[PDB]
């Protein structure tokens, strides 16, 4: 039985024609306190896999270990560590997704949810979620907390099943990752305007951008808006 | 359910979804959710259904009964005034959460209400299960000076996303246009982007198939 | 403890072509004991037929009230209450008692006299109207009965098919709720004749 | 407090045939008002000819699905490569989930396939294990909805012959495979109409002596 | 309170009420009558909830007397009980309600006929050939399912209640020392004095 | 919430944020918790929404009445109104209001009425859940007698930092200036005021 | 549920029910309740049906297991004893069970066992089990006799059954019959009470309450 | 734990120590039993090279398991008491859960049960 | 399981126990013999919480009948009784407790004597002239307290307990379907069969 002291929000991601996409803002919140701003909350596996991870942060901060571990351990007697023999991502995922369960089983749950997005070895793209319970699902767009809100019915217009997929170019759905990031900055309470973005594609690899910020901020309409009601000065 | 209203150049639109549910099971599934309090002020309810019909029922009679007492088209704020000091005198027990909009004399005007009886002012808003959906898309896509056919689309879209990624709202999307200067336009069922597709088989009995014991004509007559 | 699951009970109502239809099962019960196999929940004032589920003392006791404001509606306006008035009627009465409210399941069904129009209606315990071109469903086997009829029924149907139809609606419904059953009355509502129906069922 | 649980909704429909059996599922995976996936598949083919869903919590149920699968797999290593019979996996499966009696998966479980006889079959298990073979079942979120339906149209229930003075009952019949079909999709529609956690997709298993045999059909995704 | 049955038979009610008042655990008494006669051919019993079974009661009794000195008329077993109903019904709603169940046995003196009417503190009326309240009902209504015919005589349903308090006496826990039994019929009501 | 009001050589100025939640979802984002219950005698209102709106909308009618029969009335006079109501309702309130106006003869007063009901007269008030982050900052930075353009820096930069550390405050900064000159309404957008 | 049975000159009727439910929701009309442990064993199974299920198929192994090592029929009081231990470990933690043993061997004849899981194991003649024991209680106990014929003993088991059936709202579906003679049980039937009422109505005349 | 094999397999295929622990009943007083048409007989010899015993005190050779089972042996004195104890304690074990008490063919093999399994266990002889 | 009584008398112990098995609203056995012979001349009757209260008496059966075997010698009623007070001692500080409370009657045959010992699920042993568990007690005592002399013969002793029972049948609330009675005296155990 545990509760959650310092968190992470929203994780959104969505597939797109060569490859995925995964956003996650980079704060530590602490109640309403907004206590940390230098978060990262992507964390890769190899040049071909990014977790996502939202909830407690010290749990967190255990899982980028038990990765970090992984990659090791995978690389001892391996010569083909980093070739045919490397960490794919529906390995990492189904490690995590197996822990989360057990420690679920045992009522001592890791209080997170989990996206791991990456690419496969033969091309395919992956994308499937988990969280503190051990409930695992897999969707061309997924998002944790408000990110599931508000995100996926702005992701789902782009791509809505799985033909939408091939159609979807890294352009447009990057375009509307920054959208939904702007929307939840506007809307959660828990956000903050800063966030990492990181990019998996099958041709051009893992590309991990840091320091992005919300901008093209549409605020100016407030100063027409006054009182509650009646009001008119 | 899910409601939005979006103010545009000479007016207001208000919109809302037409699934009624009880638990998980859908009880309406083309339930009216725009309410007329008067000719040109019209309301979206979300909430406790009976209490969204009987507030704004009895608002609107005694707006009517204002109307005639001052002889004055009634105003969007009085009907605003009424419902939240009604709705805060109950402390939120009458389950009511309203997007009031409409026209009069001192112009165009959008509001919302809560349970509680707090009011809020916007260009655009939404209310209800779906609300956050909604209000994504109203977010990404809203902008200031707004035609009427803009708004009507930006309104149906934000209904569209409750629609399709709330559980609790569904089926059909209705549409009131509240133009300055012209007569209210209500239109139902604007979109039905949900209608059932044909069955397999038809379930129509052989005529004898149940088991009768007792016939008896009933006399409804004097 | 409660309420609406104490007595049990089903009812339906369904329209057809120039006709309406009103059914229900006979059962009051006190929780696992069946006590008695004779309480119908259909009741009518003039050509206005009033269906009730829920607690079998706020039953009779809304049926006796509904009666009283039709008979003083009757002898003031001199003429028999529409369907779509008595409708307006139960909502009012129902949302009266708001903070203390009569735990039924109410179901309307009607022809209206001057129109020739089929009109059915249901509504929750505080009185919201649930108007329907095609069925209403109330009591302890109401998810039952939503399943039976949005696949059993199909719009238009005469008198003799819509009474099969809503019949085998109640009765296998009926069969999956412990709490409802033993026995049934189907009420077939033409323009000008009204025919009332006892069903044969599993007595369990 | 933490709750271990939680509600993934879906439901599922199995129909046994004379030389065949369905296990049908919808797609669609939800937590409260959201959903998670329109197409997250959870009936499953095991081997030996037998399919497998295990609806409810998601968790729970993909963890017995996997643990049957592997059941299935030391079956062969034991005991050269037989055969696991229908009836063999359902008592395994009981104990699979009797088990954790004392802290249950909190799942309704269906399987189907053929019986050593060669004829269709269909087994329900409920959370802690008692088992039932029938020739009719639907578990899950809907489960209320469509059983009654499948009592009248599969097991000819309430059903007299015309004219036999409610004497004579329908007599029972095996349906076809084209039959069975129809059935399922309109017990799947009627739920998507009224139930607001099923809809997206409907994926039917189709099971005889030559193999396993997929159907997928959409369904409404409001 | 506890035990109270009624039997409706062709020409006459019979009702049996459980004799034992226990608080705690003692029996304070053995030879208690729980019924009340509110007109010459009107009988009714009551269980429930202690002071207000007889406070109730008697209340009734009250009313349906100064009904019969006004109109110089007897009330029918039909308005008696719809009279009662609604009493229980206006009482379930009240800041304390009555926690009284009761069996209405009369004679309708127009109609000839007998009439048994059970209704409980909620308020649930239903006429019966053969009703009961409590504990009482999960013995007595199978075996009167299977022994009880319409065309019986006062002395065949004196017979078949005798069955019915047999089996409590059996398998019912509680000691409830035996029964007062009374016949309502044409010749008004009168209490059987050997049971 | 997060408000304030502070007095200078002119008059005095209110102060606050524009957002409203429920739970940690945000409502409104562009809310105006400055409003006017008298010519020149405004309001910040912390606590619950529909609180604070039904006590400033009944304080507004008195003043109204007041005015009607005695001329305008002090800022002592409107904060004892809105003080009676908290007071005698403290069971059913959840309302933190700052009171702020302008007298010709008294010049710019600052009432603060926290939960209980109590008054509070002061030269500067700060309120709201993100007032805790910037009791060190205020403090320190607050003097008497400042001009319009200091007191407007100084409210901007302290809000500025209860927007930064609280989840519950954040949007726009609204300001009300009350001076004899009259009422000026004044905006500050995330752009300019995040970046300070 | 509703089970029972009872000893008589004949040797041993038990009936029992086949509805299985979820609160309120009749989740099956055609379960097996009575378990056949061997050629001379039966078990009644009432209260939870996993739990029934599971344990009384478990006790089943265990007789055979005795028969393999003793070279012998385990005895009706051993097998009982062997259920009513198991229950008795398990006290506490919530299991939800209420049998009946029912058999015949030579040193015992017929003999019936009530076993339910807090621990309590009777010897009797009669018992009635379930939701509606009671109103088979109530038509089992007025028309016992220990000189029925296995005629009457068998449909007075049935009438019982069909009595909580019909008045108990989660018992119903169907009546399973079995005797137990010194020769082994025999099943007499599958009988479904949706044709089965009205035929006891019409040839018995009983069931007056009910509109015929 | 001790832990050590002794009981094992020679090259001949015999195990010593149990072959030394028949040695150890063939040294023991001499034990006979006769079955006659309704009854049993169990005799002993008991040597007379002690006098001066008590003959009350001292224990008897034939010990009664239950009230209808007896168990006289030849060896070892000590290791008897461990067999007859044990042998008593699953013949009161046997009528709480069988309801009846043993017969003597389940005694002979739960006491022949208990010697077997001292013959292949770690620690024992 | 309800009541357990004992009398001690001049040369004899004399435990009467009820007959009634109930759970929930049904009597489902009317003979159940609530006691176990330990040994020839101990007796112990029983009662308390479903289930625990036979597989304590058979458990301490066992053990008794174990040491009769072990020693070809029977304990004497007082080591008995210190036995099983110490199993209820140990019992109550368990993960979970015998809720078992019990009568040890017994005749010493070394001090020609008869000896009644009572003893609750915590371990409170007393010996006594008579004595009760459950709510018998509250009726019992009193009664005995005024009847009972030391001096009594076994048929005395029977009348005093016949005195007892029809109290009991009185003012309980239950119906405990009457007692089985059985003598322990010098010539081992008996039964009572016409009480
Ligand atoms: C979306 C769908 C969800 O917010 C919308 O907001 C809609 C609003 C439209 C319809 C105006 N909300 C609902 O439809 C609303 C959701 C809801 C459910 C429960 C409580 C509050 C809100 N649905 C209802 O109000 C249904 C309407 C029926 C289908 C006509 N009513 C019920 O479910 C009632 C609840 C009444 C109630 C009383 C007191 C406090 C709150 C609600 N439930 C029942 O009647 C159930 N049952 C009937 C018989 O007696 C036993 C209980
Ligand atoms: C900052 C935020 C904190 O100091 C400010 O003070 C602002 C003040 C501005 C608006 C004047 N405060 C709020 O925005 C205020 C926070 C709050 C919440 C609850 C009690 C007191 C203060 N927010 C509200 O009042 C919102 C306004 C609605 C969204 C328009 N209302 C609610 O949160 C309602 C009110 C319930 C209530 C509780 C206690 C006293 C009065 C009212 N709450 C809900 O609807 C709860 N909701 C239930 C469903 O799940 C999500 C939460
Ligand atoms: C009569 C017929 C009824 O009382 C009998 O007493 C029968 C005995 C027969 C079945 C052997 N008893 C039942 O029918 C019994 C009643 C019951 C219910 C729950 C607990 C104890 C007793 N029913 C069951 O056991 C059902 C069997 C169904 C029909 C498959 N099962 C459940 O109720 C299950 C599992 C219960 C459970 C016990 C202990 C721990 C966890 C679970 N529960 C669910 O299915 C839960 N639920 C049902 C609806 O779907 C959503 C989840
Ligand atoms: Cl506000
Ligand atoms: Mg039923
Ligand atoms: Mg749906
Ligand atoms: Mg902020
Ligand atoms: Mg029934």
């Amino acid at each position: 039985t545990q509760q959650p002291i310092v968190t992470g929000t929203s994780v959104i991601s969505m597939k797109y024609d060569n490859g995925v996409i995964i956003a996650a803002d980079n704060l530590g919140s602490y109640g309403s306190l907004l206590r940390f701003n230098g978060v990262e909350r992507l964390i890769p596996v190899g040049d071909n896999t990014v977790v996502g991870i939202s909830g407690d942060i010290s749990d967190m901060q255990h899982i980028e270990r038990l990765l970090k571990d992984l990659v090791t351990e995978n690389a001892y007697d391996n010569p083909l560590a980093d070739a045919e023999e490397a960490l794919e991502p529906s390995y990492i995922f189904e490690y995590l997704a197996t822990v989360m369960y057990q420690r679920r089983s045992k009522m001592n749950p890791l209080w997170n949810a989990i996206i791991v997005a990456g690419v496969q070895s033969n091309g395919d793209q992956f994308l499937r979620y988990v969280n503190l319970l051990g409930v695992t699902y897999s969707s061309p767009t997924l998002a944790t907390g408000f990110g599931a809100h508000m995100a996926n019915p702005l992701l789902r217009k782009v791509v809505d099943r799985e033909s939408d997929i091939p159609k979807t170019t890294v352009q447009v759905a990057e375009e509307a990752i920054v959208n939904a990031m702007r929307v939840l900055y506007y809307r959660d309470a828990r956000s903050s305007r800063n966030f990492s973005l990181a990019i998996i594609d099958k041709n051009t690899g893992l590309t991990f951008k840091k320091n992005l910020q919300v901008e093209n901020m549409k605020w100016d309409f407030a100063k027409d808006i006054k009182g509650y009601g009646t009001q008119k000065i | 359910t899910t409601i939005v209203g979006v103010k545009f150049n000479n007016g207001v639109v208000i919109a809302a979804d037409t699934r009624s549910t009880q638990g998980p099971i859908v009880a309406d599934k083309n339930c009216a959710k725009l309410h007329r309090i008067s000719p040109k002020i019209w309301c979206a309810g979300a909430g406790t259904a009976a209490d969204t019909e009987a507030v704004t029922q009895l608002i609107g009679s005694n707006i009517e009964l204002h109307s005639l007492y001052t002889s004055r088209e009634p105003r969007v704020v009085s009907a605003l005034q009424m419902l939240k000091q009604h709705l805060f005198k109950y402390q939120g027990h009458i389950g009511a959460y309203l997007i009031v909009a409409g026209v009069d004399p001192t112009g165009s005007h959008l509001f919302s209400i809560h349970a509680h009886g707090s009011t809020d002012v916007g260009y655009y808003l939404s209310l209800g299960s779906g609300s956050l959906a909604a209000m994504a898309v109203l977010e990404s896509h809203w902008k200031q000076d707004l035609t009427k056919e803009e708004a009507i689309k930006l309104a149906s879209d934000a209904i569209q996303a409750g629609i399709w990624n709330d559980l609790g709202s569904g089926s059909n999307v209705d549409v009131c246009v509240m133009e300055i200067g012209k007569d209210a336009e209500y239109l139902r069922n604007y979109l039905t982007p949900n209608v059932r597709e044909e069955k397999q088989k038809s379930y129509k009995f052989p005529r004898g198939t149940t088991a009768v014991l007792k016939e008896s004509i009933v006399n409804i007559c004097d | 403890s409660d309420p609406s699951s104490i007595n049990g009970g089903i009812v339906v109502a369904m329209t057809g072509k120039d006709c309406v239809a009103i059914a229900c099962d006979l059962r009051l019960g006190s929780q696992s004991l069946g006590v008695s196999n004779k309480f119908e929940k259909i009741f009518h004032y003039g050509h206005v037929f009033l269906g009730i589920t829920g607690l079998a003392t706020d039953v009779t006791t809304l049926n006796e009230m509904f009666r009283y404001k039709t008979n003083l509606y009757k002898l003031k306006e001199e003429r028999a209450i529409e369907p779509e008035t008595f409708t307006q009627l139960v909502s009012s009465s129902l949302y009266e008692r708001r903070f203390g409210p009569y735990f039924v399941g109410p179901v309307v069904a009607g022809i209206n006299s001057k129109s020739g129009k089929p009109f059915i209606a249901g509504f929750d315990l505080i009185g919201c109207i649930d108007e329907a071109k095609d069925f209403i469903v109330s009591g302890t086997a109401s998810d039952q009965l939503f399943g039976m009829c949005e696949s059993l029924y199909e719009p238009n149907l005469e008198p003799e098919d819509l009474f099969e139809t809503i019949s085998q609606a109640l009765l296998n419904a009926a069969d999956r709720d412990a709490l409802s059953g033993w026995g049934a009355v189907v009420y077939i509502i033409k323009k000008d004749e009204v025919v009332k129906r006892y069903l044969k069922m599993r007595q369990d | 407090q933490f709750n271990p649980y939680g509600d993934n909704g879906g439901t599922i429909l199995g129909i046994a045939g004379e030389d065949f059996a369905v296990l049908a599922g919808d797609t669609r995976n939800i937590t409260d008002y959201s959903i998670n996936s329109r197409y997250e598949p959870k009936v499953f083919d095991c081997g030996d000819n037998i399919v497998m869903s295990a609806n409810g919590f998601a968790a729970d149920g993909d963890a017995l699905v996997k643990r049957f699968k592997n059941s299935v797999k030391w079956y062969h290593f034991d005991h050269n490569d037989k055969k696991l019979s229908i009836n063999s996996a359902a008592r395994n499966i009981q104990h699979l989930l009797y088990g954790k009696r004392f802290f249950p998966y909190y799942v309704h479980t269906i399987i189907a396939g053929l019986d050593e006889d060669g004829k269709g079959a269909v087994y329900s298990f409920d959370p802690v294990g008692s088992y039932e073979r029938e020739q009719c079942r639907a578990g899950g979120a809907a489960a209320s909805l469509i059983m009654p339906f499948l009592d009248n149209q599969v097991n000819f229930k309430n059903q007299y012959e015309p004219g036999t003075n409610g004497k004579v009952k329908k007599p029972l019949k095996y349906l076809s495979v084209e039959e069975v079909i129809k059935l399922v999709r309109d017990s799947f529609t009627s739920a998507t109409e009224r139930h607001i956690q099923v809809g997206d997709g409907l994926e039917i298993l189709i099971v005889t002596k030559d193999g396993v045999r997929k159907e997928f059909y959409e369904l409404k995704r409001d | 309170m506890d035990i109270i049955l009624g039997i409706r038979v062709q020409d006459s009610v019979i009702l049996a009420s459980s004799k034992a008042v226990t608080r705690g655990i003692s029996v304070l008494k053995d030879s208690d009558d729980k019924t009340r006669q509110l007109s010459p051919h009107t009988l009714m019993s009551f269980a429930g909830e202690a002071g207000d079974t007889v406070q109730f009661a008697e209340y009734i009794q009250a009313n349906i007397q100064l009904y019969s000195i006004r109109e110089d008329y007897e009330l029918s077993p039909q308005a008696v009980s719809s009279f009662v109903r609604q009493e229980l019904a206006k009482s379930i709603r009240s800041r304390r309600p009555y926690q009284v169940n009761v069996l209405i046995g009369g004679y309708d003196k127009k109609k000839n006929k007998p009439e048994l009417y059970q209704i409980d503190y909620l308020g649930t009326k239903v006429e019966l050939p053969y009703g009961a309240h409590g504990y009482s009902g999960f013995y007595t209504f199978s075996l009167l399912d299977h022994h009880y015919r319409p065309d019986m005589t006062t002395e065949e349903g004196l017979d078949l209640l005798k069955l019915c308090v047999q089996e409590l006496e059996k398998r019912m826990p509680m000691d409830f020392k035996g029964v007062i039994v009374k016949i309502v019929d044409k010749d008004g009501i009168r209490q059987v004095d050997d049971f | 919430t997060s408000i304030m009001a502070v007095t200078f050589k002119d008059g005095v100025i209110l102060g606050a944020d524009s957002r409203t939640t429920t739970g940690a979802y945000i409502a409104n984002r562009v809310t105006d918790k400055l409003t006017r219950v008298h010519d020149k005698i405004w309001c910040c209102r912390s606590g619950s929404a529909a609180d604070t709106q039904a006590i400033a909308d009944i304080v507004q009618y008195h003043l109204e009445l007041y005015t009607s029969q005695y001329g305008t009335p002090s800022t002592e006079t409107a904060a004892s109104v809105f003080k009676e109501l908290c007071y005698e309702n403290k069971d059913n309130l959840t309302a933190g209001i700052i009171v702020a106006g302008y007298d010709d003869k008294n010049k710019g007063e600052v009432y603060t009425i926290p939960l209980g009901g109590s008054v509070h007269k002061l030269p500067y008030a700060i309120a709201g859940s993100g007032s805790t982050f910037i009791y060190g900052y205020c403090d320190k930075n607050f003097r008497e007698n400042m001009s319009k353009e200091e007191t407007v820096d100084f409210i901007k930069h302290s809000l500025s930092q209860a927007i930064k550390w609280d989840g519950s405050s954040g949007g726009v900064i609204r300001m009300v200036v009350l001076t004899a000159a009259g009422v000026e309404r004044l905006i500050f957008y995330p752009d300019e005021y995040e970046q300070l | 549920t509703t089970t029972l049975a009872f000893r008589f000159q004949g040797g041993i009727i038990v009936a029992v029910n086949s509805r299985a439910t979820a609160g309120n929701w009749v989740a099956s009309q055609t379960v097996k309740k009575v378990i056949e442990i061997n050629p001379f064993l039966l078990g009644t199974m009432a209260g939870g049906a996993a739990d029934c299920q599971f344990w009384e198929t478990w006790l089943g192994s265990q007789c055979r297991l005795h028969e393999l090592r003793e070279k012998e029929r385990i005895s009706v009081a051993a097998a009982s004893k062997i259920l009513s231990n198991l229950v008795y470990q398990y006290k506490g933690a919530g299991l939800s069970m209420g049998t009946m043993i029912c058999g015949y061997t030579r040193k015992e004849g017929p003999t019936i066992y009530y076993v339910d899981s807090d621990g309590t194991r009777l010897k009797g003649d009669i018992f009635c089990v379930g939701s509606g024991q009671t109103f088979a209680y109530g038509v089992l106990d007025s028309n016992y006799k220990w000189d029925l014929s296995v005629e009457d003993a068998l449909y007075l088991g049935k009438r019982s059954i069909l009595a909580a059936a019909h008045r108990d709202a989660y018992s119903g579906g169907s009546v399973n019959l079995y005797h137990v003679t010194e020769d082994g049980w025999i099943y007499h039937g599958n009988h479904d009470v949706g044709e089965l009422f009205w035929k006891v109505k019409e040839e018995e005349g009983s069931f007056n309450n009910v509109i015929g | 734990g001790y832990d050590r094999a002794l009981s094992i397999f020679s090259p001949d295929g015999h195990i010593f120590q149990v072959e030394y622990a028949l040695e150890a009943v063939k040294r023991g007083t001499c034990a006979v039993g006769v079955k006659g048409k309704n009854c049993v007989v169990l005799g002993c010899e008991r040597r007379s090279t002690l006098k001066l015993q008590d003959t009350r005190i001292t224990p008897s050779k034939v010990s009664k398991i239950d009230s209808h089972v007896v168990l006289s042996f030849s060896g070892l004195n000590a290791d008897s008491r461990i067999l007859i104890e044990k042998a008593r304690v699953e013949a009161q074990s046997h009528r709480l859960t069988l309801e009846d008490p043993v017969t003597v063919e389940y005694l002979t093999r739960y006491v022949a049960g208990v010697q077997q399994r001292y013959t292949q266990s770690g620690g024992v002889r």
